[PDB]
Order: C-alpha cells, then sequence, then structure tokens
C-alpha cells in the first residue's frame, strides 16, 4: 500500500498560504521522522525540514528562507507543512518522506505540486487524436490525446487506466497565457485497432476534474 | 554544513556497460551516504543505503562502494530502465544534505522518427478552433527539425514544441509539433504538411493530411 | 536479599536509560549544525560507551540538553557499577563470617 499520501496541486496566490498534508500508513514507530523536500522545476532535491510525530518537534534548514512550519496529527497519522507568504521562487514540488531515524528516506510521497500564481484554475479540454483517412500504417498504429488549455499544472494521463503503458509518450506542458497545454501518444499493434478499445485517461488535481476520451476512427 | 559534489553532471554510456557515479563530501561521513533514483516525472527511490548496502526491489545489477569522502556507485551494463537522475545524500552530520545529482544518458544506435499527423477533432472545432498535432517519435539522437507547410507554403506562426527527456525504454528521443490555428483560417486551408529533418535521412520524412 | 535486590533493580534501571537516553539524545542533537549523535542505532551505542565511562570520543553531545541527558547516563551508569560492586562486598564480607566461625 501507498505509504506517503499526498495531494496532486495547490494553486496559492502571491502573499498567501498553503498547508500541505501527507497522510501515512504502514508501520508507525516512535522513532518515526517526517521529512519536507522542495524541488524546483530543472533544480534538484533541497531538504527543508523534519518533525517527529511522537513528541511533535520539528527542525529547519537554516541555510534556507523560514518560509515552513511543521506540524503533526498523531491521531489521523498526517504530516502538515506551513507555507506562508509566498512568491514565485516557492513553485516547486514538495515531497514528502518517511526516515526510521537511521538516515535514509526509505520511502517518498508522489509530490505536491504548489504553483504561485495570481491566475485563475482552469479545467483542461481533451480531444482525440485519430489518423487521417489517408494515414497508411504499417503493423504498428499511433494515436494521441490532446490535453488543451489547463492552469495550473501538473495533469495525469494514462491509456486503459494504466494497463496500457508499453509504446506511451507524454510530453512536457507549454504556457500560453497562463494556459498550459500538452498532447500523449500512444503506439499499438494496428491489428488491436480499433477492435479493441484505446481510451485516455486525463485527471486535473488542482480543479478535482477527471475525465475520459475514446479513440475512434474518423468517421 | 556537509557539501556532497556529483561530477560530472551529465554521464554518457553505451548499453551494456559499466558505469560509475561520484559523490564527494566536504568532510569525512564514514559510510553514511544514501543514493536515489528519480526518473522523469517521479519521486525519489532509494538505491543503496549506508554506501554500499543493498535494497530490498532493487535490482542487483545496482551497487556501491567507499568511505570517508569519496562515495561510488556503480551499474553494472546500464539498461534503458537506468535513464533517470541519481542524487546521494549524506546522514552523517545534522542536517542532511543532498547532491546537485547526477544524469544518465543512453548512446544507442541512429533511429528515424516515425512521424504521424493529426487533422483537428469534431469536438474541438466545435469550440472555435483548430490544431494540428504532428508526432516524430523514437528518434536519435535528439538533434531534429520540425517544418509546417500549409497549402505548400512555410508556416510558422501558431506552432508550439515539445521534447521529451530520453525515454526510459528505448534511450530514445520523442517530439511533439502543435499548429494552433482558429476555426476560420483553419476553413480557408486545405493541405497541411509535417516535415521532419533528420541525421538518419538525407530526405525529409513528410506526412501530410488534406482537410476533405 | 536487598544488596541483589537493588542491583538487579539498578540493571534493569540502567537499560530503560539507555534506551531512553539514545531516544532523547537523537531528540536533542538534531536541529545543532555538526551534530553526529542523530541517528538511533549509534545513539544507542553512544549510551552503552558513555554509561560504562569508555568514552571513545567518537560520538558526543554538542547542546545543552544533549548534555544533560549524557551526565544522566553517566550517573545512572556509574551507580549501577558502584551498586554492583558494593552488592559482591556484602556477599563476600557475609562469606568470610560464615567460614570464620563468626
Ligand atoms: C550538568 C551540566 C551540564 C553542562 C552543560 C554545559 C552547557 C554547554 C552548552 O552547549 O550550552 C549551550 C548554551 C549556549 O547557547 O549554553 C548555555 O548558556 C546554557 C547555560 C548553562 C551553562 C552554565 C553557565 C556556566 C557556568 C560555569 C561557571 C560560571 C561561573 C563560575
Ligand atoms: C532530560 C531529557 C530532555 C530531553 C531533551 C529534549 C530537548 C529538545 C531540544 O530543544
Ligand atoms: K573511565
Ligand atoms: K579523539
Ligand atoms: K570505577
Amino acid at each position: 500500500q501507498v505509504q506517503l499520501q499526498q495531494p496532486g496541486a495547490e494553486l496559492v496566490k502571491p502573499g498567501a498560504s498553503v498547508k500541505l498534508s501527507c497522510k501515512a500508513s504502514g508501520y508507525t514507530f516512535t522513532s518515526d521522522w517526517i521529512h519536507w523536500v522542495k524541488q524546483r522545476p530543472g533544480h534538484g532535491l533541497e531538504w527543508i525540514g523534519e518533525i517527529i510525530p511522537s513528541y511533535g518537534r520539528a527542525n529547519y534548514n537554516e541555510k534556507i528562507q523560514k518560509k515552513a512550519t511543521l506540524t503533526a496529527d498523531k491521531s489521523s497519522s498526517t504530516a502538515f507543512m506551513q507555507l506562508s507568504s509566498l512568491t514565485s521562487e516557492d513553485s516547486a514540488v514538495y515531497y514528502c518522506a518517511r526516515e526510521r531515524g537511521d538516515g535514509y528516506f526509505a520511502v517518498w510521497g508522489a509530490g505536491t505540486t504548489v504553483t504561485v500564481s495570481s491566475a485563475k484554475t482552469t479545467p483542461p479540454s481533451v480531444y482525440p487524436l485519430a489518423p487521417g483517412s489517408a494515414a497508411q500504417t504499417n503493423s504498428m498504429v499511433t494515436l494521441g490525446c490532446l490535453v488543451k488549455g489547463y492552469f495550473p499544472e501538473p495533469v495525469t494521463v494514462t491509456w486503459n487506466s494504466g494497463s496500457l503503458s508499453s509504446g506511451v509518450h507524454t510530453f512536457p506542458a507549454v504556457l500560453q497565457s497562463d494556459l498550459y497545454t500538452l498532447s500523449s501518444s500512444v503506439t499499438v499493434p494496428s491489428s488491436s485497432w480499433p477492435s479493441e478499445t484505446v481510451t485516455c485517461n486525463v485527471a486535473h488535481p488542482a480543479s478535482s476534474t477527471k475525465v475520459d476520451k475514446k479513440i475512434v476512427p474518423r468517421d | 554544513d556537509i557539501l556532497l559534489t556529483q561530477s560530472p553532471a551529465i554521464l554518457s554510456v553505451s548499453p551494456g556497460e559499466r558505469v560509475s557515479f561520484s559523490c564527494r563530501a566536504s568532510q569525512s561521513i564514514g559510510t553514511d551516504i544514501h543514493w536515489y533514483q528519480q526518473r522523469t516525472n517521479g519521486s525519489p527511490r532509494l538505491l543503496i543505503k549506508y554506501a554500499s548496502e543493498s535494497i530490498s526491489g532493487i535490482p542487483s545489477r545496482f551497487s556501491g562502494s567507499g568511505s570517508g569522502t569519496d562515495f561510488t556507485l556503480s551499474i553494472n551494463s546500464v539498461e534503458s530502465e537506468d535513464i533517470a537522475n541519481y542524487y546521494c545524500q549524506q546522514s552523517n552530520r545534522w542536517p542532511f544534505t543532498f547532491g546537485s545529482g547526477t544524469k544518465l544518458e543512453i548512446k544507442r544506435a541512429d533511429a528515424a522518427p516515425t512521424v504521424s499527423i493529426f487533422p483537428p477533432s469534431s469536438e474541438q472545432l466545435t469550440s472555435g478552433g483548430a490544431s494540428v498535432v504532428c508526432f516524430l517519435n523514437n528518434f536519435y539522437p535528439k538533434d531534429i527539425n520540425v517544418k509546417w507547410k500549409i497549402d505548400g507554403s512555410e508556416r510558422q506562426n501558431g506552432v508550439l514544441n515539445s521534447w521529451t527527456d530520453q525515454d526510459s525504454k528505448d534511450s530514445t528521443y520523442s517530439m511533439s509539433s502543435t499548429l494552433t490555428l482558429t476555426k476560420d483560417e483553419y476553413e480557408r486551408h486545405n493541405s497541411y504538411t509535417c516535415e521532419a529533418t533528420h541525421k538518419t535521412s538525407t530526405s525529409p520524412i513528410v506526412k501530410s493530411f488534406n482537410r476533405n | 536479599a536487598l544488596h541483589w535486590r537493588a542491583a538487579g533493580a539498578a540493571t534493569v534501571l540502567l537499560v530503560i536509560v539507555l534506551l531512553a537516553g539514545s531516544y532523547l539524545a537523537v531528540l536533542a542533537e538534531r536541529g545543532a549544525p555538526g551534530a553526529q549523535l542523530i541517528t538511533y542505532p549509534r545513539a544507542l551505542w553512544w549510551a552503552c560507551e558513555t554509561a560504562t565511562t569508555v568514552x571513545y570520543g567518537d560520538l558526543c553531545p554538542v547542546t545543552l540538553w544533549g548534555r544533560l541527558v549524557a551526565v544522566v547516563v553517566m550517573v545512572a551508569g556509574i551507580t549501577s557499577f558502584g551498586l554492583v560492586t558494593a552488592a559482591l562486598a556484602t556477599w563476600f564480607v557475609g562469606r568470610e563470617q560464615e567460614r570464620r566461625g563468626h
């Protein structure tokens, strides 16, 4: 089972605050420490701070700005990080990790993508990508989905609920006037489509949006 | 605090070849170093703890060595799934610190791009927009160029490109070119062309559809 | 016998101090830059070499509370070992009076 559960994304206006959560499961000892790691786009891992839920004491990285405040709830086994007065610098993916007090991070969370902007949350528009009428194919055929106009990052794209993983490409998003846009590619044997259903699954955690779009021939 | 140096930042290697990542500490930290792997859009994953100790679930391909100041993460015969960023972390002195990280790249054989062009969908045209998406998938090396031609005439406006990192399944690369036009301008044309130029072919690979 | 009772009580209390001291040392030392006494396994080893007086010097507390914890470990260790010796003295003294006829 997933040992650390984090929210998918958080949208924060410049100057405001946000309280990230980290629900923990599996084995829990009093010697457990919950850490938080910041990773900016294109940058490496950066240690923020730590907290021991059994005692409630927390320590912070004093080499950087004091933006975080760590608290914990022993009742629900969930750790919290209070980020206040956020700027564009604080826009990053924040992971939470569990340490058994032996120095290493055994398990990590999925990470919460925090975006600091003054824009508005926008659900994505998903469009099918079926080949044209005059497109000759070989043993393989390529399909796709177009995730157009959403905000903010990220979106999760899976094919046939994860069952179809091989031959799948998902391109990074591009920014156009406070709106993101990406596409996802999939390659299956030509003799399998459309005899077998190929459907992309687009999830947008920032607006609690999850839609499905079946890929059918152009007719 | 303890500074962990990882050089070089990028490590290129041929398939089925032993590779070695370097991690140097500013002070002697015994064997209190830990290695992690982070693939594209994924969370870090523990590979090696305490310099050399193995981890359950991690392939025997991964090994670690070193003590004091110099530490090494090794991979016997790299595979495509090993394409990721590798970080080291020390737990000898507070606070815990990470290294800058090392990116692993695989130098495979040359591969021609698989080009596919896609016309705007019916659901999209209703919204009043039209995007012609072109996929350039599974090519090597990543050096490639895409050209858009509308009715024989070159088009550059409304073209957005996006490149993926080295694929962790076949060590190839892929890019997508999306020509976004309004509905009206999409009506006033017929032939749309995606043109790809790669080193695998002197003549450009061309895919095009007609608005019938 | 009291001397054997207090000795056993000292040994079990020492174990408690070692475990708790190992726990409290980490809690106290974490947050202080340069501190090495920050993981439980080696903290337990540190507690052992401290209570036995030892003090190799491979691990040492740098904080006020980490050092206060250390002192408690020292005293608990010295008292227990001193109490065992005292118990051994009573056993030998009581035995010598028996083989003497007193
Ligand atoms: C005597 C044992 C006290 C435990 C020390 C905790 C100190 C926390 C650091 O602020
Ligand atoms: K001594
Ligand atoms: K020494
Ligand atoms: K003595």
